[PDB]
C-alpha cells in the first residue's frame, strides 16, 4: 500500500502525533499509567531526536514501526483526547480519565465504538454551539450541551448512563429540529426540563448570566398568552429570578394556565 | 446452426437486417394471430 | 488501418532517407 | 490591426494534389489565409494546411491545376481566415467562403470575426425554454422546438429533406401569441437544389430575415468545410450581439462529413471508423453547440441539422455522431413518401427531448403537451389496429378499432399531410389535433387529463 | 523553461528547445497560451497534442514549459464551485471575462488567491515537531457546512520550522514551512495533485457501511455501501436525475463532486441550473447542496483532453476531500462520453483500433478508475477514514448492454441501479427496474444489518423472491387467468403488487417520503412481510379443513389492514418521529395479528 | 426530383397525368405493404380493397411498368401512350373501389372475384393495351382505343352497378 | 502459499512479467526443491490485453481483435511451463483463471489459451444466474489427460464409460430442451421426458455442490450412476454391455 519511505515516513510522523496527543491530554504528567504504556513511543519525543535520526531508527527498526500498532494505539489515546477537549470546562477525575483509557484500549474496534458514536454526537453538538447566534434554540442547546459535559466528566462515555443517553438523544433532536419551530424548541427544553430529577438542572453548571438569559427566553415565551395583568406582573416579577428551577417553571406554566382558563 | 452462413459484407449486413425486421414483424403479426384465435377459443370453452 | 499505419511509417521512413 | 506588408513567395518547392508547399516562409502561421497567383494571372486562395520550420503546406481552395513551380506566386495575408459579419447580411445570398452571388456588394464589415469562434460557456448557457414555430404540424404538435434546442433532421437521399428545410425556412418563427432570423447554410448541395432554395426565398417574400449560404456540391470541399462556421458565426453575431433568436438550418451535413473525410486524406490522416476521421465527433460538436441561450442575453440560435443517413442506416458515424450531440430527431419516412404525404415526416421515430420546455401555458398553450401525448398514443394503436386487421379482416374489429383505424387515417390526411405552401400556426396545429382526436369519446383519452378534456373536447 | 513551435498541424504541435522537458507535461503554447500535453520526445523536438484549437499559431511562437503534468490544483474554493474538465474555473473566467464564451487559452487560476479564507492552525503543532504526509496542520472554515482541513501533500515530510497563527491568509500566503534534511518546504493552502496519480492511503479499508439515499428500492432491495461502485443508465425518461438530487440531497455523503464528463450543450445548463438551487437540511436550517458540491462541468464542444481528463479530475477531487477524513460521492453523468473522448484520442494519436473502435486500454482505463473508489484508512496523523463513492451512469446503445464501455462498466462496478423508461412511462416513480438492477454489496452489509436492523436481511430476501415470484406467474396469468391462480399464488401476486405499489413506488415531492429513513423503509417492509407470512400460513392451515380461507375472504375481512398498508407510506419521518413511527407500525402488526387470529 | 420541376410542363400539356401518377405509386406502395402480410399469414383475411389494390397493382406491375424493348411495339413508348395507359388503368382502379365500397354495407355486396368473372374481357383489354404499335396505330388511333376502353369500363360497370 | 499481485491501478507493463516471476517460482520449488506447485494466474485476460497495448505501441502485427500476431507464442510460453519432468519428483499444476469478453469462447484470448492448455473448466452464466454452484458447463468443458488420470487402478474402472454417458445424456437433454422451446410440452415423447428429468436431476445432484463440499471421485461417480439409472440399460449407448452389467444393477 505504501512505498518504504513513505512507511517509515508514517512511523516517524505517528510517534510524533503520540507525542502531541500526550503532552496536549496529560502536560502535568498525571497520568502515569497512560504514559508507561505510550513510553516507548514517547522515548523518542522525550529527547530531541530530528525528523531525519527518528526515520533512520525507524528504518533499522530500533524504534516501533509496525505501522498497524502504531495507528491503534494512536487512536486509542486520540479519542481519550477527543473525550478530553468535548468537556474542557469540565474536567474529569484523573481515575475516571485511567479506566476509559483501559476501556478503550480494551476494545476492539474504536471506529465502530459506542464511545466513538457518543463522541461524534458531543463534537457534533459542540461544533454548531462553538459559532451558533443567541437564539431560543441555541440557548437550549447550549445549556442541554453543558449539562451533558458535566454528565460525561463525571460520569464518563464508557457505560450505559440513561441520563447521559437521555441528553444525547433530546440535544440531538432540538439540533436536527427546523429553526422556525419555536414551539417544538420550547416544549422540548421543557419536557427536558421536568425529567431531570434534579430541582434545579442548570445551577452551578452555567454562569449565573447564562442562567438569568435562560430564564429571560422562557419568561419572553411565556408572556404573549398572557392576558391579565396581575399575572402579567407576577411572571415579570419570577423573571426577576436569577436561577432557572423546575419550580419556577411550574409557577409560568400554571400562571399562563390561570390566564388561560380566565380568558 | 449458429449462423446463415452469408459471408460478411456490407451488403450482407444490410440483407441480414432486413430479413431480423421481417421475422420480428411475422412474429408479431402471428403472435396477434394467435391472440385473436386464443381470445376465440376462451370465448367458445366458456359458452 | 494497420496497412495503412504500415504504408505511412515506410513512406516516411523513405522521406527521412531522401533527406 | 495588422499593418505590416504582406510577404509574396515565389519559393514553391512543390505541388502534391490540393497543396503547394512554400519554402524559406518568414513564420508561417497556421490557417493563414494566402492569395495565389496563377502564371497565367488567375487568383486562387488558399489555407495553410500544415506549418513545419520554414515550410508551409497551402491546401489551394481550387485545385492546383495550371500552379507550377518558379512562377506561381503567394501572398500570405497575416492572419487566419476572418469574415466580415453585419446586420446586412441578412437577407443575402453568399456561398460557401462568404462572397456574395446575388449580385449585392461586398459586406461592409460590422465586425471581423473569427469564424472557428469560442465554445459557449456551459455556466453562461441557459436552458431554452420559449418555442420556435416551423408552421409544420408535425414538428409543432409533435415534436416542437425549444429556443436554444439542437434538433436534427434525418432523411435518406431522394427523399424530400430540402423542401422541408426550404419550408421550415419560409415558415419559422415566434410563436406570436422583429427579432427573429434565419440564416440558412447549405452544404454539398447540387446546382438544381441551390437555385431551388435561393429562388424559393426571393420568392416568398421571406428573405428579409434570411442569410443565404450555399455550397454546390461542385464547389470546393474546404468551402464546403468552412461554410457551416460561415453560418454559425454571423448566427452568434446576430444572437448574442444583435439580440434576435436565429435559426440555423445546416443541409446535408453527410455532405460536410464527405468534405471532411476529403481533408482528413489530405492531411495524411488514417481513416477512422467506417473511413471518417476520428474526431468527427469533436468537429460536429464544435458546429452543433455552437447553439442554445446564454445569460444575459435575449438572443439565442436554434438549430436543425439535416442529414441524409446513408442507405439509411441510423448507426451510420454521421447519424450516430449527431444524435449524440443534439437533442432529438425528425424522421423523413420513405414509407410516407412513397404513399405521396407531404410532409412525410415520421412522428413515431421521432422526438424532441426539449418538447416539453418548447410548450406549455404562456409558450404555446395550456393543452399543447396533453393534445400531443394523446395524438402520439393513438396513433401508434392505430398503426398496430392496422397491423391486427391485416390479419383478423375488417369484420372482426371492434368499434374502438375502427375509431382507431379512422384517426389514423384522418391524422395522415389532415395533420402530416401539409402541403409546401401551407403556413400552420401552432394554434392551427392543435386546433386541428382536437378535431382528430375528437373522432374518440372522452374516455378513450385517457392520456389527457380531464381538466383540459372538459375545456377543449366540446365543439 | 521557453521553448519554440518548429510545426503546427492540426492540434499536434512540435516544439524545438525543449530538451528538459517531460513525457505527459504541460505546456503553453502560442503568444495566447494554449494548453498543450507533450505526447513524444525526439532529441529536442517535443510532440504536443495542443487541447485548445491551434489556428494562429505560427513558428516561432514561444512554448512555456509548466513543470507538472495534468495536475489538479486542491484546496480551500473547490466547494460549490464550478470547473472545466481540465480544472477551469468556468464561473470566474465568465465573470472575469464579462463574456459567453471561454477565451482561447485562458489561464484563470483554479482556485482565487485574492479571496481571503479564515485558518486555524492545529493546536499541537509548534516549531520543531515531526510532521508527515497527510497531516492535518490547520483547519479553514470554507462554510459553515464543510471545515476544509488543510494537510500537507504525501510525498512531503519533515519537522516544522514556521507554523502561521491563526488568521485570514490567501492561497499565495505560506501557511507552513518544513525541513528535511535540510531542503526547507514552504507550504501555502493550495497543493496540485496529478490527475492521474492515485493519491495514497495509510491503508484501503472494506466498504461495510451503506450509502444511504432515501429511496426504497435503492437503500432495501440493492443497497451500495460508501466506497462503492455502482451504474445507471442513461436515456432520457430513465430519471438518473432522482438518483443525483437524492445522493446531493439526502445521502450521508458528506462531499458530492457530479462530472459532467462531455454532456450535451443544454443537458449540462440543466445540470448547473438545477444543483445550485437544490437545498439541504442541516442543523435545522435550509442550506444549499454547493456548499459541500463541487461540479466539473463541460460540454461536448470542450477540449477532448478536458473531457477526457473530466473523470480523472473529478475522483482526484473526491480523493482530496475523502482524505480530508469525509465520505465523497461522485458521480459521473454519463461515462459512455468519456470513452468517446478516450476513442477519439486514440484515433487522433494513430493507435490501433480495437474492439469496436475502442483503444486497447478501455478496460484498463476503466477498471483504474473505478478502482479509486472506496473506503480507506486516511495517510495522515489524526486517525481518519474516509470513502469516495462512484456512482458513474453509462449510456448503453438503444438499451443495449452489450458495447465495451457498458460491458466493461458492469463488470468493473458492483451496484447496477437500472432505471426503466417503460416504469417511468408507467409512473412507478423511482423507476429502478427491480429485476435488472443487483447489488453485490450485501454479503458486506450483513454485518450492519445484523448489528443494527437484524431483521431486514431476511425481510429483503422474502420481498426479493415475492417480486421474482410474481415474475414468474406473470406469464402463468396469461396461459389460464387469474381464475386459475391457487390461492398461494393469488396473495403472492396481491403482495407483490403492494410491494410495487406501496413500497418501491415513492414520489420525491411529497413532504412525508421524499426522504425515507431506512428505520422507516425496514418497518414498512416487516409489516407488508408478516401481513404476507400469516396470509400465506392462514391459506395453507385451511386448506385442509371445508371452510378454506381464500384471498378474496382476506381481503374482504380486513379490507382496513391493506389500506393501512398502503397508507404506511404517509408517515412523516420529521413530523412523525421515529418513535411514533415505530410505535404506528407496531399497533399495524398487532392489528394484523388480531385481525388473523379472529379469523383463523 | 424533376417531379416539381415537370408539373409545369405536365400541367400544360398532360394535365391529368400528376394525379395518375400519384395514385399508381400510392398503389404499388400499398401492394408492397400488402404482399408481405399475404406472404407471411394468408390472402383469407384481405378485405375486397386490398384485393382491389393487389389486383391493380399485379395489371400495373405486369402491363404498366413491363416494357419489352425488342418489340416492334414497345420499342419507344410515347408518353402520350404512356399517360392514357396510366389513365384507363387508375380509372379502373378508382372504378372498383368505388363499387366495392358503395355496396359494402349493402344487401348487394360487389367483391373482386365478382368484377373479375363479369368483365375479364375488360382486364384481358387493359392487359393488351400495352400490344399497340404506334408505328402503324396513330396517336389518334391509340387515343380513340383507350377511350374505347375507357368507355366499356364505364358500361360493364354501370351495369353491374 | 507465495502471492505475487498486480492491481488494477499497479503499472500495466508489469502485468508482462508477473506470470513469468510466479512461474519461475514455481519451477525453482518444482523442478529443484521438489515441490507440488499449483500455479494460478488471475486475469490472464489482463496480461493479454496488456500484451496488447505493449504490441500496439510497437505497432507489431496484429491478430483477431487487435491482439499481437505472437500472443499464440507468449501464452504458450507461459502455460507450457508446467507439467512433471523425468527424475524429479516435483510438478507444476496450472490454472490459469481468465475472462471470456463478453461471455465469447471464440473471442482470442479464450481460443488462443484453449489451443495452447490440456482442457478448460467453463463457468457458465445461465447456471449462475440460476444460481447453481459451481456454474460449470461440462459440455464446453474439457480435459486432456483425463484419459489416462482416470480408469483401473487410478480411481475407477467404470469412470469413463459414466463420464461419457453423462456428457451424451446432458447433451440430449439440452437439444430436448431447445427442441422444447419450440414444440412445447406435449409433444415430447416419453425418451424426451427421460432426458430432462435427468437433465435437471444432474443439475441439481451432480454439478450443484457446497462451496466446501469435498466429494470423492467415487462419491462422484456414484452421484453419476445413480443419475444414469433413469434410462434403462438400452438407452445407454456410450458404457459397454460388460460396465452396465457389473455397474448398473445395484
Amino acid at each position: 500500500g505504501l512505498t518504504s519511505e513513505q512507511y517509515h515516513s508514517q512511523v516517524v510522523g505517528k510517534i510524533g502525533y503520540i507525542a502531541r496527543c500526550m503532552q496536549t491530554i496529560d502536560p502535568e504528567n498525571n497520568l502515569k499509567k497512560i504514559r508507561e504504556d505510550y513510553q516507548d513511543v514517547l522515548i523518542w519525543a522525550e529527547k530531541n531526536y530530528r525528523f531525519e535520526e527518528i526515520l533512520e531508527a525507524s528504518k533499522s527498526g530500533k524504534c516501533p514501526n509496525d505501522l498497524d500498532a502504531l495507528s491503534r494505539r494512536s487512536l486509542i489515546l486520540q479519542e481519550l483526547l477527543r473525550l478530553v477537549s468535548s468537556i474542557s470546562p469540565f474536567k474529569m477525575k484523573l481515575d475516571l480519565i485511567e479506566s476509559q483509557y483501559e476501556k478503550m484500549k480494551q476494545h476492539v474496534n474504536l471506529w465502530k465504538s459506542d464511545y466513538h458514536v457518543k463522541l461524534n454526537q458531543l463534537n457534533q453538538l459542540t461544533d454548531y454551539l462553538k459559532n451558533a447566534a443567541p437564539t431560543p434554540k441555541n440557548n437550549f442547546l447550549r445549556a442541554m450541551t453543558s449539562v451533558l459535559q458535566m454528565q460525561i466528566a463525571q460520569y464518563g462515555i464508557t457505560e450505559d448512563n440513561e441520563g447521559i443517553n437521555q441528553l444525547f438523544k433530546l440535544g440531538l433532536h432540538l439540533l436536527a429540529m427546523a429553526n422556525e419551530k419555536i414551539d417544538e424548541q420550547y416544549h422540548l427544553f421543557k419536557g427536558y426540563v421536568k425529567d431531570q430529577p434534579e430541582e434545579s438542572p442548570f445551577e452551578g453548571i452555567l454562569p449565573a448570566e447564562d442562567q438569568k438569559i435562560l430564564v429571560k427566553t422562557m419568561i419572553d415565551y411565556a408572556m404573549p398568552k398572557l392576558s391579565s395583568k396581575v399575572l402579567q406582573d407576577k411572571l415579570s416579577a419570577l423573571s426577576s429570578s436569577d436561577v432557572l428551577t423546575k419550580t419556577l417553571l411550574d409557577s409560568i406554566d400554571r400562571i399562563v394556565k390561570e390566564n388561560e382558563k380566565l380568558n | 446452426k449458429d449462423r446463415i452462413e452469408i459471408f460478411p459484407s456490407r451488403m450482407a449486413q444490410t440483407i441480414m437486417k432486413a430479413r431480423l425486421k421481417g421475422a420480428q414483424t411475422g412474429r408479431n403479426l402471428l403472435k396477434k394471430k394467435s391472440d385473436a384465435l386464443t381470445l376465440r377459443f376462451r370465448q367458445i370453452l366458456k359458452k | 488501418f494497420y496497412r495503412l499505419k504500415k504504408i505511412q511509417e515506410k513512406k516516411k521512413i523513405i522521406k527521412e532517407k531522401s533527406e | 490591426y495588422l499593418s505590416q506588408p504582406r510577404l509574396t513567395y515565389k519559393t514553391v518547392s512543390g505541388v502534391n494534389g490540393p497543396l503547394v508547399i512554400l519554402d524559406h516562409v518568414k513564420f508561417p502561421r497556421y490557417a493563414e489565409i494566402v492569395h495565389l497567383t496563377l502564371p497565367d494571372g488567375t487568383k486562387r486562395s488558399g489555407q495553410v494546411l500544415e506549418v513545419s520550420g520554414s515550410k508551409a503546406v497551402v491546401q489551394v481552395f481550387e485545385g492546383t491545376s495550371g500552379i507550377d513551380a518558379k512562377k506561381t506566386s503567394c501572398e500570405f495575408t497575416g492572419d487566419i481566415l476572418r469574415t466580415p459579419v453585419s446586420e446586412d447580411m441578412l437577407g443575402r445570398v453568399f456561398n460557401g467562403s462568404g462572397k456574395p452571388i446575388d449580385r449585392g456588394p461586398v459586406v461592409l464589415a460590422e465586425d471581423f470575426l473569427d469564424i472557428m469562434g469560442q465554445p459557449i460557456n456551459p455556466q453562461c448557457r441557459i436552458y431554452p425554454e420559449e418555442m420556435i414555430q416551423t408552421g409544420i404540424s408535425a414538428i409543432d404538435g409533435m415534436n416542437s422546438i425549444a429556443r436554444g434546442q439542437k434538433i436534427p433532421i434525418f432523411s435518406a437521399a431522394g427523399l424530400p429533406h430540402n423542401e422541408i428545410a426550404a419550408q421550415i425556412c419560409r415558415q419559422a418563427g415566434l410563436v406570436k401569441k422583429e427579432n427573429f432570423a434565419i440564416v440558412f447554410a447549405a452544404m454539398g448541395v447540387n446546382m438544381e437544389t441551390a437555385r431551388f432554395f435561393k429562388s424559393d426565398f426571393e420568392e416568398n417574400g421571406s428573405m428579409d430575415n434570411v442569410c443565404l449560404f450555399l455550397n454546390l456540391a461542385n464547389d470546393p470541399t474546404i468551402e464546403r468545410i468552412i461554410t457551416p462556421r460561415l453560418a454559425l458565426t454571423t448566427a452568434e453575431f446576430l444572437a448574442y450581439q444583435c439580440e434576435k433568436h436565429v435559426l440555423v438550418i445546416l443541409t446535408d451535413m453527410s455532405s460536410y462529413a464527405e468534405a471532411l473525410r476529403e481533408v482528413s486524406a489530405a492531411r495524411e490522416e488514417v481513416p477512422g471508423r467506417r473511413g471518417f476521421p476520428g474526431y468527427m465527433y469533436t468537429d460536429l460538436a464544435t458546429i452543433y453547440e455552437r447553439a442554445g441561450r446564454v445569460e444575459g442575453r435575449n438572443g439565442s440560435i436554434t438549430q436543425i441539422p439535416i442529414l441524409t443517413m446513408p442507405n439509411d442506416d441510423i448507426t451510420h458515424p454521421i447519424p450516430d455522431l449527431t444524435g449524440y450531440i443534439t437533442e432529438g430527431q425528425i424522421y423523413v419516412d420513405r414509407q410516407l413518401h412513397n404513399r405521396q404525404i407531404y410532409p412525410p415526416i415520421n412522428v413515431l421515430p421521432s422526438l424532441s427531448r426539449l418538447m416539453k420546455s418548447a410548450i406549455g401555458e404562456g409558450m404555446t398553450r395550456k393543452d399543447h403537451a396533453d393534445v400531443s401525448n394523446q395524438l402520439y398514443a393513438c396513433y401508434a394503436i392505430g398503426k398496430d389496429v392496422q397491423a391486427m386487421k391485416a390479419v383478423v379482416g375488417e369484420e372482426a374489429l371492434t368499434s374502438d378499432d375502427l375509431l382507431y383505424l379512422e384517426f389514423l387515417q384522418k391524422f395522415e390526411k389532415n395533420f402530416i399531410t401539409q402541403g409546401p405552401y401551407e403556413n400552420r400556426t401552432v394554434y392551427e396545429t392543435l386546433d386541428i389535433g382536437w378535431q382528430l382526436l375528437r373522432i374518440f369519446p372522452k374516455e378513450m383519452l385517457k392520456r389527457i387529463p380531464q381538466s383540459t378534456l372538459s375545456e377543449f373536447y366540446p365543439r | 523553461t521557453f521553448g519554440y513551435v518548429h510545426g503546427v498541424s492540426g492540434p499536434v504541435v512540435t516544439a524545438c528547445d525543449m530538451a528538459g522537458a517531460a513525457m505527459y507535461e504541460l505546456v503553453r503554447v502560442g503568444h495566447s497560451e494554449l494548453v498543450g500535453e507533450i505526447i513524444r520526445l525526439e532529441g529536442d523536438m517535443a510532440t504536443i497534442q495542443v487541447y485548445e484549437e491551434t489556428s494562429g499559431v505560427s513558428v516561432g511562437d514561444p512554448v512555456l514549459r509548466t513543470g507538472k503534468p495534468l495536475s489538479v490544483e486542491l484546496g480551500p474554493g473547490i466547494m460549490g464551485a464550478i470547473f472545466d474538465g481540465i480544472q477551469r474555473p468556468l464561473s470566474d473566467i465568465s465573470s472575469q471575462t464579462q463574456s459567453i464564451y471561454i477565451p482561447r487559452g485562458v489561464n484563470v487560476s483554479a482556485l482565487s488567491r485574492d479571496i481571503k479564507w479564515e485558518f486555524i492552525p492545529s493546536k499541537n503543532l509548534r516549531v520543531g515537531s515531526h510532521i508527515t504526509g497527510g497531516d492535518i496542520y490547520g483547519i479553514v472554515n470554507e462554510n459553515s457546512l464543510i471545515k476544509h482541513k488543510i494537510m500537507l501533500p504525501p510525498r512531503s515530510r519533515g519537522s516544522v520550522t514556521y507554523i502561521a497563527p491563526p488568521g485570514n491568509y490567501d492561497a499565495s500566503d505560506v501557511v507552513l514551512e518544513l525541513e528535511f534534511e535540510g531542503v526547507k518546504e514552504k507550504l501555502s493552502m493550495v497543493q496540485v495533485w496529478p490527475v492521474r496519480q492515485v493519491r495514497p492511503v495509510t491503508e484501503k479499508l472494506p466498504a461495510n457501511h451503506p450509502l444511504l439515499t432515501g429511496q426504497r428500492v435503492l437503500d432495501a432491495l440493492f443497497p451500495c455501501v460508501q466506497g462503492g461502485t455502482t451504474a445507471i443508465p442513461g436515456a432520457f425518461g430513465c430519471g438518473k436525475t432522482v438518483i443525483s438530487q437524492s445522493l446531493s440531497k439526502y445521502s450521508n455523503s458528506d462531499v458530492i463532486i457530479y462530472v459532467g464528463c462531455g454532456e450535451r450543450g443544454n443537458e449540462m445548463s440543466e445540470v448547473l441550473r438545477d444543483f445550485p438551487e437544490l437545498t439541504m437540511e442541516v442543523d435545522g436550517k435550509v442550506e444549499s447542496i454547493m456548499k459541500r458540491t463541487a461540479l466539473v462541468a463541460n460540454t461536448s464542444n470542450m477540449p477532448v483532453a478536458a473531457r477526457e481528463a473530466s473523470i480523472y479530475t473529478g475522483i482526484t477531487l473526491s480523493e482530496y476531500f475523502r482524505d480530508m477524513g469525509y465520505h465523497v460521492s461522485m458521480m459521473a453523468d454519463s461515462t459512455s462520453r468519456w470513452a468517446e473522448a478516450l476513442r477519439e484520442i486514440s484515433g487522433r494519436l494513430a493507435e490501433m483500433p480495437a474492439d469496436s473502435g475502442y483503444p486497447a486500454y478501455l478496460g484498463a482505463r476503466l477498471a483504474s478508475f473505478y478502482e479509486r473508489a472506496g473506503r480507506v484508512k486516511c495517510l495522515g496523523n489524526p486517525e481518519r477514514e474516509g470513502s469516495v463513492s462512484i456512482v458513474g451512469a453509462v449510456s448503453p446503445p438503444g438499451g443495449d448492454f452489450s458495447d465495451p464501455v457498458t460491458s466493461a462498466t458492469l463488470g468493473i462496478v458492483q451496484v447496477f441501479w437500472g432505471l426503466d423508461k417503460k416504469l417511468a412511462q408507467r409512473k412507478h416513480f423511482p423507476s429502478v427496474n427491480w429485476l435488472i438492477s443487483y447489488s453485490k454489496y450485501m454479503r458486506a452489509l450483513d454485518e450492519y444489518y445484523d448489528k443494527h436492523f437484524t431483521e431486514f436481511v431476511p425481510l429483503r430476501t422474502k420481498a426479493k423472491e415475492i417480486l421474482q415470484e410474481e415474475e414468474d406467474l406473470a406469464e402463468i396469468v396469461q396461459l389460464v387467468g387469474k381464475a386459475s391462480l391457487a390461492e398461494t399464488d393469488k396473495i403472492t401476486l396481491e403482495v407483490a403488487k403492494l410491494i410495487k405499489d406501496d413500497f418501491l413506488q415513492q414520489n420525491g415531492y411529497t413532504p412525508y417520503d421524499r426522504f425515507c429513513p431506512f428505520y422507516k423503509t425496514v418497518g414498512m417492509l416487516s409489516n407488508m412481510i408478516s401481513f404476507y407470512d400469516m396470509a400465506r400460513r392462514a391459506v395453507e392451515t385451511t386448506a385442509q379443513s371445508d371452510n378454506k380461507i381464500t384471498w378474496s375472504i382476506i381481503r374482504e375481512h380486513m379490507g382496513e389492514i391493506l389500506y393501512k398498508l398502503s397508507s404506511m407510506k404517509f408517515k412523516d419521518p420529521v413530523k412523525d418521529g421515529e418513535a411514533k413511527i415505530k410505535a404506528d407500525y407496531a399497533q399495524l402488526l398487532e392489528d394484523m395479528q388480531n385481525a388473523f387470529r379472529s379469523l383463523e
